[PDB]
RNA sequence: UUUUUU
């Protein structure tokens, strides 16, 4: 929006690209949405689409491609799907050179053998950023029923430090053994 | 000439067989025209699968024709007359989300056929697909999403 | 829209809530380990579990987030709990094919 | 309202117009058909090769004056060329689903290598317009034999 | 491929009987958005669409019988109304009190229309004429004459210089305000007209007769640009959008259609009313539609630009 | 502004350019942009067949181009754009082109000039030549060649000459060949050369085929060249190969018009089944002339064949695709473009006749008459005269119709019958009878014989002579099969004479062996009228109730039952209200009459309700007044409703409302009656009742003076009629006896004498008895009341 | 027996 150019945010799920529309229209200015049936403001500078629409307007010209700067591929681990993984690669192949790419993902192992493919399919260098240690870590418990009136005991089998605890598993199994469809 | 010679409230029910994605069966309490249009559609699909398998492709005719799964023909046929949703809910055993989704995915295909019949040069299919679409979207099936407005 | 303002207290969601929406919550509780896909009756692969479990902690309103497994039928069979609860998520394949 | 009797008398004995004898039908008219396929011939015009572009003072650029120069990227169209120099499009148009329109170059592809250096302005090649006339359309087996014109 | 149209507000029971006319006026320079409606009562209620809803402001009344036409002005705060009562009393819209009262029977007025500069308030008579009164300046300086029948619809071109008039039996007459001379008479439909509208920039005149068709003429010649047939009963109003691309029509088959003049086709149909719909209008920068109906309700839609 | 022009959006670019021009006036690029925008607007106008708008736009574009050329007249693109503007008005129907060119363009700069078509095209050629002089490029050469081509085409097309335009065509070929040799790799130049080479004046088809093939080789994506080959082959009887060329052209561009029209023409030639649909598709894409005429021809041909109306061809295509209105709009555009072809006008008249647009049908036939004055075939001129005269007679102007039917040999049945009806309409019943007899002489198809006999009966009946009319209708009945029209006329003739003997026989005959009649309302009306003739007056309602029991649909029957209950036996007022409500509900277009009748029944009822709003008499009569403000009955009903509402409020004792409108309603009633054709007795009765009601209402509300002046004016109009004078007496004697007073026997005797004048009216007697009671002469009051009772019972 | 898009 600062440079006067245009940007396309593409999400695979039809229901995920509705609240994104709401949040991007509430946070700043004009945000159009395009889907199978919705067509709000096809003149804004932040069109939100499903990839099968960008794949359909790359095969023709559509004159929107003349103004792009960024294409933000949202969930790029849907390339692994069996009936829709070809859409992401028809898009990543047909994109012209003046359009920069942003690829959000979900912590895959071989991120450097994929960014290398896109780096030498185009002829631009691609920077790989990978993180760990999510905020507010999570302790994975296990709840087995006992003294159903008030008492609830939870056994810890994984903790905030990644260490597997066999003790919690054994305690849980033994409680289950001592205790040993809809009504339960 | 399969679709051209039917009523507009019958072409929608005939085309509902490409979209439902639901457990399927045939019907009994169906008119003759629909029960024969289903056979015509199945014959065209059989011809296409037969020219596919005779070339080198590996997709058996049965596997190609098994994507056609009717079973919302009667429900869509009753929906496109003025019948409210409650009676449809009673009619048959499919979850009421998987019905609104099928109707929404049919009113969006009976509108790309309005665009293709104008391209081929069929002005009677255009005038029937531009009717079968305007009679298909009236109520809570097409309620505007809260997020959008 | 009533879960993003805290006016609803318990959600009986399914995977459609795990993928199609964001709406972070406090405590995620599962109910089983195996979900059917295509005539297989497969158990949860590491990639799925991480997503649903991950939307457990909230942001600055609590120290941590607790993911509660709710084994009821038999023993949890920790051997498969090891490969499910920790494990390399998935490689990045390529499902290219020809369409008309 | 009027009474029944006069109502009937007006309905039937007012005039003979109501009879099927005087209706819009009951003539059996005919028309003759006259086609004209020469009207179908279409000739399109060439574009304007000039633009009257501005001038720029070589230092601290200011528009001295407007001078006409030759355009260079005409005869390029949206349905026969795939570059970001072609004319924009037909009009406000369907975003997707459009046959008869060309995508832009796919980014890993450049595909421009030619010089074709003649660059003449009086380049009249002395084409013969009556010596050996080619009479086979591209794709057919035979054309049509027209008599020579003396 | 069409846009996202839809309802925003629904007043449940505005009046006690049928609502026969509606006018939407963005009169003040600020954002006022006042809606005036008249019904089969004496009431001429004056609503205000403030932010997201209509709040009743005035319930002014002086009439004896049902109101057949109401009108609003774009320059001043003012309104006018006519009824079967043989009176054209014109209101104030600021303190909610009557300003004047003009005596005129079904032989002197049927339907109202202000001037572009809110000065003249022309009405259509029974004997064929168009009577032009004077607001704030008295009564009845002059009347244009067309040798015809009862006259139902009156329209003023936005730029001035044109006045159009439909009639029972179909004929349409176009006058020019500059000199008052009949330019040309169209033969149009074969059943009563009862609604007309010019387009902004005044080069396209849209009729709506009683047989179901919507002619689209072209002004400064007699060319017609097409017949729009998509309704199933009478057509009762046509309102033309602020940008010259669409217009809205309400019919007696309980349905509000939105057409576009480029391709002469119906983009979206509204199926929300339950009885005959007697009035449709746009607002300012046309992005919302008001529709008053035979069942006592006021619908406000959302037509994004 | 320039960027907005590039992307379409011409109006915004024009506004921006004008804002720039207001500040600075000599800015050449802004002027050039304005001219270019107007030229593009003109071309878009010519795509739809709007030929006046285009002329306006091009005139304005020339204005801007000369203004720009005044400052810098060394630049080439300005001259080329001027030539483009001048030559884009070809095929615009001359006598529509008058262009107000001014200034430098016509050499010296004198004032203004109005140019016609040939002059405009010549100026265009001059402009391209001048532009080319100072910058020699290929595009200008090709455009100059096309302009010369247009000039030669215009000269030939007005038949003004032939073989004296040879130099023009050779010049065009010279320019086009120069363009092609200057750059022989452009499909445009080869294609233009091909089109010109096959013009009727040159006729060199071998070069044309060579040029189209070269154009195709230069650029494979070429629909224009393929369609041009298709046209060339199709005109030289080569349907198959032309079909192939058209198929290639549409394969490359599915929305190109000429290829689709060519496919339709081929389908018509080989007699296929989808030719009508092909023409319809052509109409739907865009407006070409040839497709327009083809579609209209097929629509008219389908309407003629009367074995269609179950086919789903007629029903779906014609009546659900709105073929008739579409054909009408198409023919209007065609006729404005071409306007020297008669069959187009006659088809337009026919379609207008099916839309019941009679005035426009008369205009179409008139123009066809003008065209066809001189022609080798005279049959089409006589048929055109017959049709124009017939339509003229249909809507007034009987003298013109008679004159039109004069200018033809009256030797075919159609002309004689039309002449007879026009003569009857004007008057002249004897002449119409003679003509109908003359038509009877030459008759086949005995249905027509029966109809002519019925017309004879009607026409001589008008004069009188019911005996001969009756015998003539029996003679018609003696034919092999009756027509259901002679029987109805016989029943009406019987009813016109107050004797039910023959009417009953005719009705039984009609019922006996006639079922193919599908009105079902007219038979009920005749049966009820027969019963009313005998004065039965309760049987009538019973008969209509029987008819409604048989066919519970048919809104008309319910409406008629409500009307009859209002007129005969108004003691079932409540049932009548229900019947009117049912009729109104069961449709919408029966609203008018049904609401009127239910309101009158509600008036008769009284106030026998739950004092419920929104369904009282006043509301329903108002609803009816909004539906149809034309008949005088609705206004009279409104007056009655206002008076009744006042009395009901007085009984409830809350407030009188709706006080002073009687004079306006009376004016409305009289004005509305004035335009009703003829129900004379009914109109007179309605006006008399309305006058009396208005005077009484004014007296009651309290505006005595207005009642007095109204009555005096009515008496000043005509000599006295004993009804209105009683009204004047009543208005006179209201002030006195409102205050206690004794009246003198002279005035009282005068009033009594006036009352005897108009007897047979129970109201008057009751009012006089009230006067006697007021003074107090009780027994005299008793006697007057007794007279009213005796009169009422009789 | 989970999930989905032109």
């Amino acid at each position: 929006q600062k440079h006067m150019t245009r940007t396309i945010y593409t999400s695979p799920i039809k229901a995920l690209s509705n609240q994104k529309f709401r949040d991007f229209r509430n946070t700043f200015g004009d945000v159009g949405l395009l889907t199978g049936d919705v067509q709000l403001h096809p003149e804004a500078s932040c069109l939100i689409m499903t990839t099968e629409i960008l794949r359909s307007m790359l095969y023709s010209g559509s004159d929107v491609i003349r103004d792009l700067e960024w294409v933000i591929f949202d969930e790029v681990h849907y390339i692994n799907d069996v009936e829709r993984g070809v859409v992401w690669e028809e898009v990543l192949i047909m994109l012209p050179d003046h359009v920069s790419i942003i690829l959000l993902s979900a912590t895959v192992p071989n991120a450097l053998e994929f960014a290398d493919w896109i780096g030498r399919l185009k002829r631009r260098q691609i920077y790989v950023i990978s993180t760990v240690t999510r905020p507010v870590p999570l302790e994975h418990y296990l709840f087995t029923g006992n003294s159903s009136k008030t008492q609830g005991e939870l056994f810890l089998l994984l903790d905030s430090r990644g260490a597997f605890h066999t003790k919690g598993y054994y305690a849980a199994v033994e409680a289950k053994k001592e205790r040993m469809g809809p009504a339960q | 000439n399969a679709l051209s010679t039917l009523r507009p409230e019958e072409i929608a029910a005939l085309l509902s067989g490409l979209v439902c994605q639901s457990p399927g069966d045939a019907g009994d309490q169906l008119p003759n025209t629909l029960k024969q249009g289903i056979e015509r559609v199945r014959a065209v699909a059989k011809r296409i699968g037969e020219v596919q398998v005779a070339c080198g492709l590996n997709q058996t005719v049965e596997e190609f024709v098994g994507e056609l799964n009717f079973g919302l023909v009667e429900v869509v046929y009753e929906w496109a007359r003025g019948m409210p949703f409650s009676e449809l809910a009673g009619l048959s055993g499919t979850p009421e989300g998987l019905v609104v989704r099928c109707i929404q995915r049919l009113a969006e295909m009976c509108r790309s056929l309005r665009g293709a019949a104008r391209l081929v040069g069929e002005p009677v299919l255009g005038a029937k697909m531009e009717t079968a679409a305007t009679l298909l979207r009236r109520d809570i099936v097409f309620a505007a999403s809260l997020y959008t407005q | 829209m009533l879960f993003s303002r805290g006016l609803v207290k318990v959600l009986f969601a399914t995977e459609t809530f795990a993928m199609g929406v964001n709406m972070p919550a406090r405590t995620v509780v599962f109910d089983s380990m195996r979900k059917h896909d295509g005539s297989t009756f497969r158990d949860l692969l590491p990639g799925e579990y991480v997503q649903m479990a991950g939307r457990a902690g909230r942001r600055g309103l609590d120290p941590t987030g607790t993911v509660i497994l709710l084994c009821k039928g038999r023993v949890p069979e920790m051997a498969d709990l090891h490969r499910m609860m920790m494990g390399k998520p998935s490689q990045l394949q390529s499902q290219f094919r020809l369409t008309y | 309202a009027p009474d029944l009797q006069q109502e009937a008398e007006q309905l039937f004995l007012s005039s003979p117009a109501w009879l099927p004898l005087h209706g819009v039908e009951h003539s059996a008219r005919k028309w003759q058909r006259k086609t004209d396929p020469w009207s179908l011939l279409a000739v399109l015009g060439a574009p304007v090769p000039s633009d009257l572009q501005a001038q720029r003072h070589p230092t601290t650029g200011q528009i001295l004056g407007y001078k006409e120069v030759l355009l260079e990227n005409t005869n390029l169209s949206a349905t026969t060329s795939l570059s970001l120099r072609r004319p924009p499009g037909p009009a406000s148009q369907s975003l997707w689903g459009n046959p008869t329109q060309y995508p832009f170059w796919p980014g890993g592809m450049d595909e421009p290598t030619i010089t074709d250096l003649n660059t003449r302005e009086e380049a009249e090649e002395e084409i013969d317009f009556e010596k050996d006339l080619l009479t086979i359309p591209p794709g057919f087996k035979k054309g049509m034999d027209f008599a020579p014109k003396d | 491929m069409t846009n996202q149209y839809g309802i925003l507000f629904k007043q449940e029971q505005a009046h006690d009987d049928a609502i026969w006319s509606v006018a939407w006026g963005t009169n003040k320079k600020e954002n006022s958005e006042t809606v005036v409606t008249g019904s089969l009562d004496d009431l001429v209620k004056v609503w205000k669409w403030r932010d997201e809803r209509l709040d009743l402001q005035w319930s002014l009344e002086g009439h004896q019988l049902g109101v057949v036409s109401v009108d609003i002005s774009h320059t001043l705060p003012i309104a006018a109304s006519s009824s079967l009562d043989a009176h054209i009393r014109l209101w104030d819209l600021e303190n909610g009190k009557q300003i004047k009262s003009i005596d005129a029977g079904p032989v002197d007025a049927w339907t109202l229309a202000f001037s572009p500069d809110s000065q003249y308030l022309a009405t259509g008579t029974h004997v064929g004429k168009v009577n032009i009164f004077g607001v704030e300046s008295g009564k009845k300086e002059y009347s244009l004459d067309t040798r015809g029948k009862f006259i139902l619809s009156i329209a003023y071109s936005p730029d001035g210089k044109y006045l159009a008039s439909g009639a029972i039996d179909g004929i349409i007459n176009i006058f020019d305000i500059a000199t008052g001379k009949l330019l040309h008479t169209l033969e149009g439909h074969a059943m009563p007209i009862r609604s007309l509208t010019f387009s902004p920039d005044s080069q396209l005149l849209v009729t709506a007769s009683d047989d179901g068709y919507i002619k689209i003429y072209d002004v400064q010649h007699a060319n017609l640009a097409g017949t729009l047939s998509g309704h199933a009963s009478w057509v009762l109003n046509v309102a033309f959008c602020p940008d010259d691309t669409h217009f809205v029509s309400s019919s007696s088959d309980k349905s509000v259609k939105v057409w576009d003049v480029g391709t002469r086709t119906c983009v979206h149909t509204f199926f929300d009313h339950q009885d005959q719909v007697w009035g449709v209008k746009y607002n300012g920068n046309g992005s919302k539609i008001v529709s008053v109906g035979d069942d006592q309700e006021i619908h406000i839609y959302d037509c994004p630009i | 502004a320039a960027i907005q022009q590039i992307l379409g959006k011409y109006k915004e670019a024009v506004a921006q350019y004008q804002m720039i021009i207001k500040k600075k006036e000599d800015y050449v690029p802004a002027l050039k942009g304005l001219g270019e925008c107007h030229l593009m607007m003109a071309k878009a106008a010519l795509v739809d067949y709007l030929d006046g708008k285009a002329v306006d736009y091009i005139e304005k574009a020339l204005e801007y181009f000369t203004c720009a050329l005044q400052h810098r007249a060394d630049v080439s693109c300005l001259w080329k754009l001027a030539g483009d503007a001048c030559t884009c008005l070809y095929a615009v129907a001359p006598s529509k082109v008058n262009v107000h060119v001014l200034g430098v363009l016509l050499g010296q700069k004198e004032g203004k000039q109005v140019l016609k078509k040939n002059e405009l095209l010549h100026l265009g050629g001059r402009c391209y030549g001048r532009a080319l002089k100072l910058m020699s490029t290929s595009n200008t050469w090709c455009d100059l060649g096309i302009n010369y081509y247009r000039q030669a085409q215009h000269l030939a097309e007005t038949g003004s000459n032939m073989n004296d335009l040879k130099e023009l065509l050779e010049k065009s070929l010279h320019c086009l060949k120069k363009a092609v040799r200057l750059d022989s790799n452009n499909h445009l130049y080869w294609n233009a050369l091909g089109v010109v080479a096959c013009y009727s004046g040159i006729g060199n088809y071998a070069l044309a085929q060579h040029c189209f093939i070269k154009s195709i080789q230069s650029e494979q994506i070429n629909a224009v060249a393929w369609t041009n080959l298709g046209v060339l082959y199709l005109t030289n009887e080569n349907i198959e190969q032309a079909h192939e060329a058209f198929k290639m052209a549409q394969s490359l561009d599915p929305s190109y018009l000429m290829c689709w029209i060519g496919q339709a023409l081929i389908a018509e030639a080989v007699g296929s089944y989808d030719t009508m649909d092909l023409f319809r598709h052509t109409t739907e894409l865009n407006m070409h002339t040839e497709g327009a005429l083809g579609y209209a021809y097929w629509v008219c041909t389908t309407l003629q064949d009367k074995s269609n109306r179950e086919t789903e061809l007629y029903q779906y295509n014609i009546l659900q695709m709105n073929a008739i209105p579409a054909a009408q709009v198409i023919l209007n555009k065609y006729v404005e473009r071409i306007q020297n072809y008669a069959p187009a006008f006659t088809m337009l008249g026919y379609l207008n006749e099916h839309l019941q647009l009679k005035k426009e049908a008369a205009n179409a036939y008139q123009r066809a008459i003008l065209l066809l004055q001189t022609a080798e075939d005279q049959d089409t001129y006589n048929v055109a005269i017959r049709n124009y005269g017939r339509l003229l007679c249909s809507t007034g102007e009987y003298d013109k119709a008679i004159q039109a039917f004069k200018s033809t040999p009256l030797e075919v049945l159609e002309d004689i019958i039309g002449f007879a009806l026009a003569l009857f309409m004007k008057g002249l019943y004897k002449e119409s009878s003679k003509a109908y007899e003359r038509a009877l002489s030459i008759v086949e198809s005995e249905q027509d014989k029966a109809h002519i006999l019925t017309a004879l009966a009607i026409t001589e009946y008008k004069q009188g002579k019911t005996d001969v009319a009756k015998t003539l209708l029996f003679k018609c009945s003696i034919l092999k099969e009756p027509t259901t029209e002679s029987l109805q006329a016989l029943c009406a003739l019987g009813l016109a004479m107050q004797d039910a003997t023959l009417s009953k026989a005719a009705l039984n005959e009609l019922l006996k062996h006639i079922k193919h009649k599908d009105s079902n309302y007219q038979r009920c009306l005749l049966t009820s009228a027969i019963y009313a003739l005998q004065g039965r007056s309760v049987a009538v309602q019973k008969q209509i109730s029987k008819a409604v029991h048989s066919n519970p649909g048919d809104p008309a029957l319910w409406s008629l039952l409500s009307r009859v209950v209002a007129q005969y036996a108004q003691r079932n007022a409540k049932g009548g209200v229900v019947a009117g409500n049912v009729a109104h509900i069961l449709d919408s277009n029966h609203g008018k009459k049904a609401l009127l009748y239910t309101a009158v029944n509600q008036l008769a009822m009284g106030s026998s309700s739950a004092e419920d709003e929104k369904n009282t008499a006043l509301k329903t009569i108002q609803k009816a007044a909004l539906l149809s403000p034309g008949d005088p009955a609705i206004w009279a009903g409104l007056m009655a409703a206002c008076h009744a509402d006042d009395k009901l409020a007085l009984v409830n004792n809350t407030q009188p409302k709706r006080i002073d409108l009687y004079l306006a309603l009376l004016s409305a009633v009289s004005a509305s009656i004035k335009d009703e054709k003829f129900f004379e007795n009914y109109n007179q009765s309605l006006e008399k009742w309305s006058l009396s009601q208005a005077v009484t209402g004014l007296i009651d509300t309290g505006r005595i003076s207005e009642a007095e002046t109204l009555c005096t004016k009515n008496l000043k109009s005509n000599p006295d009629q004993p009804a209105v004078i009683l009204l004047l007496r009543q208005v006179q004697c209201k002030p006195l006896l409102e205050s206690q007073k004794p009246l003198p026997d002279a005035v009282l005797e005068e009033l009594q004498k006036t009352v005897m004048s108009n007897s047979t009216s129970v109201p008057a007697w009751q009012w006089l008895a009230h006067v006697y009671q007021s003074q107090g002469m009780m027994r005299a009051a008793e006697m007057c009341y007794r007279k009213s009772l005796q009169l009422a019972s009789q």
